[PDB]
């Protein structure tokens, strides 16, 4: 509808997708601390990134709640196809 | 015999035509050479489709492209391309019964 | 704009300034053929989007079995309900953002934009 | 206007404390202060 | 930021929407009406068009609002073009 | 700097076995057209579109000093990779480059000279899509794009 | 008070000056000799610029243009009223404060909406 207006220093498409990046990061990170939460004290994932010898916690909010956005560059997927990430979307989808 | 069957549809060769017209046809490719023009992009590409579904003239792995917004059909009948198998769909239903 | 083609040679008629009487003729060098100019603009160049989507999309697009359909804004010539929308994606506007509308309805290629 | 070789430059406020502008109060104590900054995408200093 | 002005280049091609070669011999007269209220100004205290000028016309349209951003008037626009080509282009600007 | 950007951008040919570009009209001129509205009926197949008219006024002004298919043939021979012992082998050399080298799938016979013209004139009309931004650079890692 | 010149430039810009206060008939409404005060900005603006140049004549140009235009009468009521002074008149700053109310209006919006534009680091 034309009422996104655009950050300075940032082009319109650029505040849109600065905005839905910061909402997926923000959503992966409030899974990960609630997935974090609710780990026992016996959770041998928990016992490995406490005593910080093996992997970390966003290894365990991606394994338990959720992968998040993957990237390219530094930005989400393109459209390799025509205006398509992949050939089971329509035409011009910037849904998640 | 996709030559033979364009010609004997409604194809106009590029020597046999004026330029003013290309502007309202669609331009129509073989191997990515220029074959001619034709007035009604739609109903090509459903005879066709049902010609290589039926493979009556048109082989499997024939190739036809409509770029609708450039409008542009490209045929491919040169090795090389990459192809897999894919179940049609028609009214959101499956042919496969 | 000054597209105009000799009539003889149907060559480029170049811009030619007459100071015998002070106006604009387009004439055919190596064919001799001067033409009444009446634009009296030799040339213009738009630097700011001076060119519009709505005159570039082609009613065909109502065929794509790609682009998404939605029912929610009915044509304005024959009041068809459904309407294929989609971004141009193209350059000379940089924010694609915007929605232009095409009545799905056969034989009406009206077009909009929201 | 404007000096050659450059292109859009970037005014803002560092919320990194580094870049903050830390001056030593009449207590002693080193306050940062939030002040404008301007990072360019060219180079030439002398005339800047 | 209007040191930031200072610093920025600032072209031509930034501030100006768009530009038109016209003949316009009679230069008293205008291709283009509107021009010609403000031009009889200009044509009031004639100085180097006494009864004649370069019968073509060049004229462009200046963006406003970038204009006003980069704090920019219209008198020193004419003065650095004169200064970058003397006499030889002689230009007259609407008010701003 | 003095001239090169009144005239601006102009488009260029580099055809195989030759040692220099060409300007593309001469080309053109070359397969028989002098007429410049039949060398943009070629390219342009809606003439009030005015903005793709003004991209190819710098390439016509260019070749605007050769208007005769000898001619051309003679300048494209001249800058021949094996340069030709007088005009008229010039001439015969930039033929022959014409008739085999450049665009041979399209055809290699002297009638298919059209068809090659009209080929042409839509690698211009799609390079004019890329300049005005009206369709999108293909990639050279798309896929489709590969054999 | 103005001193008279016999510089052809100069008188004619005065006349001109005079012919731009003729317009809407205030001079009439108000009853000042609008060629006196005329040449009294004239003589104003030639002790600001000392000169005939290019900045003299684009000065007296745009003032001229600024008294002339119907949308701000209300500045040329107060000229000849005598509410604005002749030498404040003859260096005003362009349209920033000699201008229209609803110029000023749209001004200071934009000036307030460039805020907006241009603030950003996200
Ligand atoms: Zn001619
Ligand atoms: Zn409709």
């Amino acid at each position: 509808n034309n009422e996104l207006e655009p950050t300075p220093g940032n082009t319109l498409r650029q505040t849109f997708e600065n905005q839905v990046n910061r909402i997926l990061n923000d959503a992966r990170d409030k899974t990960g601390s609630s997935a974090q939460k609710s780990l026992s004290e016996y959770n041998n994932f928990k016992s490995m990134v406490v005593s910080g010898a093996k992997g970390s916690k966003i290894n365990i909010s991606q394994v338990i709640a959720v992968v998040g956005q993957q990237n390219v560059e530094g930005k989400r997927i393109p459209f390799g196809f025509k205006h398509r990430t992949l050939p089971h979307f329509i035409k011009d989808d910037y849904g998640p | 015999p996709i030559l033979e069957f364009l010609e004997e549809w409604s194809m106009e060769n590029l020597e046999e035509i004026s330029p003013a017209a290309i502007a309202d046809a669609t331009k129509i490719f073989v191997n990515g050479c220029w074959v001619g023009i034709h007035k009604d992009p739609e109903q090509l590409m459903n005879t066709l489709r049902k010609l290589r579904r039926q493979m009556d003239i048109i082989v499997s792995e024939v190739s036809m492209i409509r770029d609708i917004r450039e409008r542009e059909i490209r045929i491919y009948t040169d090795a090389g391309r990459i192809c897999r198998p894919l179940l049609i769909v028609e009214k959101q239903k499956l042919l496969l019964k | 704009v000054g597209i105009r083609f000799c009539q003889e040679c149907n060559n480029m008629l170049y811009p030619k300034e007459d100071k015998e009487n002070r106006i604009l003729l387009y004439a055919c060098r190596n064919c001799d053929y001067q033409q009444e100019a009446d634009n009296s603009c030799i040339y213009v160049n738009k630097i700011t989007h001076e060119v519009d989507e709505l005159t570039q999309i082609i009613a065909d697009v109502s065929q794509d079995p790609t682009l998404p359909r939605t029912e929610d804004h009915p044509c304005q010539k024959c009041g068809h309900k459904e309407a294929v929308f989609f971004q141009s994606h193209s350059a000379r506007a940089e924010d694609a953002m915007r929605l232009y509308y095409v009545c799905t309805a056969p034989h009406c290629g009206h077009r909009w934009t929201e | 206007q404007g000096i050659e070789q450059i292109s859009k430059v970037y005014m803002h406020l560092p919320q990194t404390d580094n870049k903050k502008k830390i001056i030593i109060t009449e207590d002693g104590e080193f306050k940062a202060l939030q002040e404008w900054i301007l990072e360019t995408d060219g180079v030439s200093l002398m005339r800047v | 930021k209007d040191i930031l002005c200072r610093l920025e280049h600032t072209t031509l091609r930034k501030v100006t929407a768009n530009t038109a070669i016209y003949y316009d011999p009679n230069p008293q007269s205008t291709v283009v009406a509107e021009d010609q209220e403000w031009v009889n100004v200009y044509y009031e205290m004639p100085d180097f068009d006494v009864a004649r000028i370069s019968p073509w016309l060049l004229r462009v349209e200046l963006d406003r609002k970038h204009m006003t951003d980069r704090k920019l008037t219209m008198e020193q626009i004419a003065e650095k073009i004169n200064a970058g080509f003397g006499d030889d282009l002689n230009c007259i600007f609407n008010d701003d | 700097g003095a001239k090169k950007s009144a005239i601006g951008q102009r488009i260029v040919a580099t055809l195989p076995y030759i040692k220099q570009e060409v300007p593309i009209i001469i080309v053109f001129r070359a397969l028989g057209f002098v007429s410049d509205r039949d060398i943009l009926e070629h390219i342009i197949y809606d003439f009030e579109d005015p903005e793709m008219m003004e991209m190819v006024k710098p390439s016509l002004d260019e070749a605007f000093v050769i208007q005769e298919q000898n001619v051309a043939l003679n300048f494209i021979g001249s800058r021949g990779a094996k340069p030709g012992v007088t005009k008229e082998k010039r001439i015969k050399y930039a033929k022959e480059v014409l008739q085999k080298e450049m665009l041979p799938h399209v055809g290699v016979s002297d009638f298919c000279e059209t068809k090659k013209a009209y080929f042409l004139g839509y690698m211009v009309h799609r390079l004019l899509l890329a300049a005005l931004g009206r369709r999108e650079l293909d990639d050279r890692d798309h896929y489709g794009n590969k054999r | 008070r103005a001193p008279s010149t016999s510089d052809s430039v100069r008188l004619k810009c005065r006349e001109m000056l005079a012919a731009a206060l003729r317009t809407g008939d205030d001079y009439i409404a108000i009853g000042a000799d609008e060629e006196e005060l005329g040449s009294q900005i004239e003589e104003a603006i030639y002790q600001e610029i000392r000169n005939t140049d290019m900045k003299y004549k684009n000065r007296v140009r745009s003032r001229i243009s600024n008294l002339k235009d119907a949308k701000n009468p209300n500045l040329r009521k107060n000229v000849l009223c005598g509410n604005i002074p002749p030498d404040l008149f003859a260096r005003m700053t362009a349209e920033e404060m000699a201008s229209d109310e609803l110029k000023e209006m749209r001004k200071n919006l934009t000036k307030e909406a460039i805020r907006e534009h241009q603030m950003a680091k996200t």
